[PDB]
């Protein structure tokens, strides 16, 4: 319940992150 | 605090439809607008509407008297 | 589907990242739907239509 | 009596770019471009356009290129101090046709030709009013003199003005073979002008059309979400002692 | 080097508006400002300074009023739209010895003669180092080679200045007969700087022994009201029952 | 002081009215006092007393 | 009868701060 | 939570009280005091920024005199 709350909002802030900086290009 | 008697049912709001009751009774509904406030929009739209037509006759007449 | 179904309603985590997802690929597509309406409603008036583009003298 | 003073109405015109969904024609403003340069551009600046505006939209960047650097612009000071002139790039503005405004009303009979940059934004329904006052020199009427130096015109207030009718057939040569008539020029041109004015149009109405669908799909939502969290109060039944 | 690079410090003066209620000597202002108009003009600017700043300072109306109609000064356009020339009035700057700052490294070997309104606050012991400098033209020591061009003063940082040394005996006639030695023009010049630099500080000063003579009453008031309205507290006697 | 006390302090108004009169002549004799010595440490400093004033060619 | 005489010995404090905050004497 | 006290304060009126000369007095004494008690402090205050400063001083000292012909 910890460690997979963890990984879960960890996945969720990365998906934030390429939703709101597109670093389409930069992923050379 | 004030003092209250009073029995309350309510259910829950995942059990009742939420969007069809806007479509319900709707001649009910467009009857009640209309005759509780028809003197309502009579009081708003003719001071309205009839200073802004006594101005167009007012230039229109005003117009045609300074021709030649 | 069960299984990204299951974990949609369960977890908030997950559920958040499918708001994002939906965020994303929803606007592109709306983006998208609504730049081909108007390339479709402008034929003919484009920068790339000029018939002498290319050609000043 | 005050018939003149406001001057005569301006008609709707169909405008290419008029519609919630309607582009620019390119065509046309590169057209317009043209008829600015050789009839426009002796008497009016248009100080907010620069070469590197045209390029994506009418020209290309070579072309543009090329146009600027038929131009002199002054530049300095040098490493002596003195002012210099050098070919025109993109970056540079369109050229100004009079050193200062006085010297432009000097040129004009005292009167100053506006900037052309806004003026379609300038005025009450622009894109109208600029084609009908263009393609609006006409006799006056009878009982109405005009004084030595102006010309009639029903479109501009009071009917004098003091441009001359420029856009006379055959005035620009155009280098798509389009026929160069009076109202195909002052069309070419107030689409120019146009976009001049407002060249964020396009990008704007897209923004528009996609957003305003967006966000009623929200109302439709937020509409659903505001009945469904009070949908257990409007079905409660209360029961009370009261009766009247 | 090591010490060249700072240069030499500049010594302490005692000018005559040091002190906490010392003025400006108006009269070394007006005989400094004729030093600045027939030594530093030729290459200085001082682009801050007015013909009416000097009004009630070192000149009467109608002598600055006199001075800035000798200068000729570029105003326009006409109603033909040319730049003319017009007497100086009262509300001009002072005039710029070049155009522009190239034209100033141009007619000086590549240095720029910077302005000097706020030169004495612009420096660090402004008012000595500008005395010092101006002063402090002499031999290089012994091993130390100047390029032509470039003129020894071990008060400028690096010791090589492009300034030529310009307060040489008699270089000016002053007004009230005093003998304008080297010194005595440059303690001129730089009262006249100095003032230029802070106009307000006459007003300043005559402010600061005002309201900080009269906040330092008010100080001792602030203690009585505090000691009054406490002592009821301080002088208080406090019967406990605890003991260790 | 009691007896001025009886004249000034007896009434919040009166007292507040000492006051303002008493800032506004205090504050310019402190004004005219700070000028005097202003005058007198700075003699023959001052644009009156530039001895070729008002002849300039 | 003491509410009258405290409005004429505030009217005189409004007044003297009036020429003390403007002080128009060059205007008299 | 207030706090249950049982104490007696006696306290003498404003104006009837010398409100200024208690600054002035047992002055020596102050002296002594603030002295005696902060002379540690004031030397872990002053020293280091004296001693670090002084340093500095000799630094430059000697080796502008190293660097001289
Ligand atoms: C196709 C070419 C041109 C266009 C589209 C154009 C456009 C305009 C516009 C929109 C106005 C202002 C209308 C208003 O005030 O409501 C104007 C005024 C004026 N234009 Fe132009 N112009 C052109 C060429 C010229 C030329 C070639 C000259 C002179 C030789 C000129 C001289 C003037 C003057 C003097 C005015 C001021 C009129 C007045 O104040 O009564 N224009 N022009
Ligand atoms: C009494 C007359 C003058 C005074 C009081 C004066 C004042 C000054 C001052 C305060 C500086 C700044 C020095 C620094 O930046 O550390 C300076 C620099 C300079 N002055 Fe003027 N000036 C005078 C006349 C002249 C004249 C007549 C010339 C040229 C013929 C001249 C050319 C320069 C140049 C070139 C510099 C810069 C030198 C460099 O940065 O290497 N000055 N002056």
């Amino acid at each position: 319940i910890d460690i997979q709350a963890a990984a879960g909002w960890g996945i969720a802030a990365a998906a934030g992150a390429i939703w709101v900086v597109q670093p389409f290009g930069w992923i050379k | 605090p004030v003092k209250l008697k009073a029995v309350v049912y309510a259910l829950s709001p995942f059990q009742q439809k939420i969007m069809t009751g806007l479509w319900k009774d709707l001649p009910e509904k467009i009857h009640h607008k209309v005759s509780e406030n028809w003197i309502s929009a009579t009081l708003l739209v003719t001071p309205v509407v009839g200073t802004y037509w006594y101005a167009q006759y007012f230039k229109e007449q005003e117009k045609l008297e300074h021709r030649f | 589907f069960e299984g990204f179904y299951k974990l949609i309603m369960r977890r908030n985590s997950v559920y958040v990242t499918f708001i994002i997802a939906g965020a994303f690929f929803g606007e592109r597509a709306v983006d998208y739907g609504v730049h081909k309406l108007w390339e479709r409603n402008n034929v003919g008036k484009r920068y790339e239509d000029i018939s002498v583009l290319g050609q000043r003298p | 009596a005050d018939e003149a003073e406001h001057g005569l109405e301006c008609p709707n015109y169909p405008w290419p770019h008029e519609g919630i969904l309607s582009s620019y024609d390119h065509a046309s403003i590169r057209r317009g471009h043209q008829v600015y340069q050789q009839v426009c551009a002796s008497c009016h600046s248009m100080s907010l356009i620069s070469y590197r505006d045209l390029v994506g939209v009418a020209y290309t960047e070579e072309e543009a290129k090329a146009m600027a650097a038929e131009i002199e612009v002054v530049d300095g000071p040098n490493d002596e101090g003195e002012m210099f002139t050098r070919p025109g790039k993109l970056s540079d503005r369109l050229p100004e046709p009079y050193s200062n405004e006085s010297a432009a009303r000097f040129a004009n009979g005292g009167a100053y030709p506006p900037d052309l940059s806004l003026v379609t934004k300038a005025r009450h329904n622009g894109q109208n009013y600029v084609f009908a006052l263009l393609t609006g020199y006409r006799d006056p009427p009878a009982g109405i003199s005009i004084r030595e130096g102006l010309h009639y015109n029903p479109y501009f207030p009071g009917g004098a003005i003091a441009m001359p009718k420029m856009l006379n057939d055959e005035a620009v040569e155009y280098e798509d073979g389009t026929p160069a008539t009076e109202a195909q020029m002052g069309k070419d041109v107030v689409s120019f002008l146009s976009w001049a004015a407002e060249p964020e149009m396009e990008e704007r109405k897209l923004m528009g059309f996609k957003w305003i669908f967006l966000l009623s799909l929200a109302l439709l939502q937020a509409a659903y979400y505001r009945r469904l969290k009070w949908s257990v109060l409007k079905s409660r039944k209360l029961v009370l002692d009261v009766v009247n």
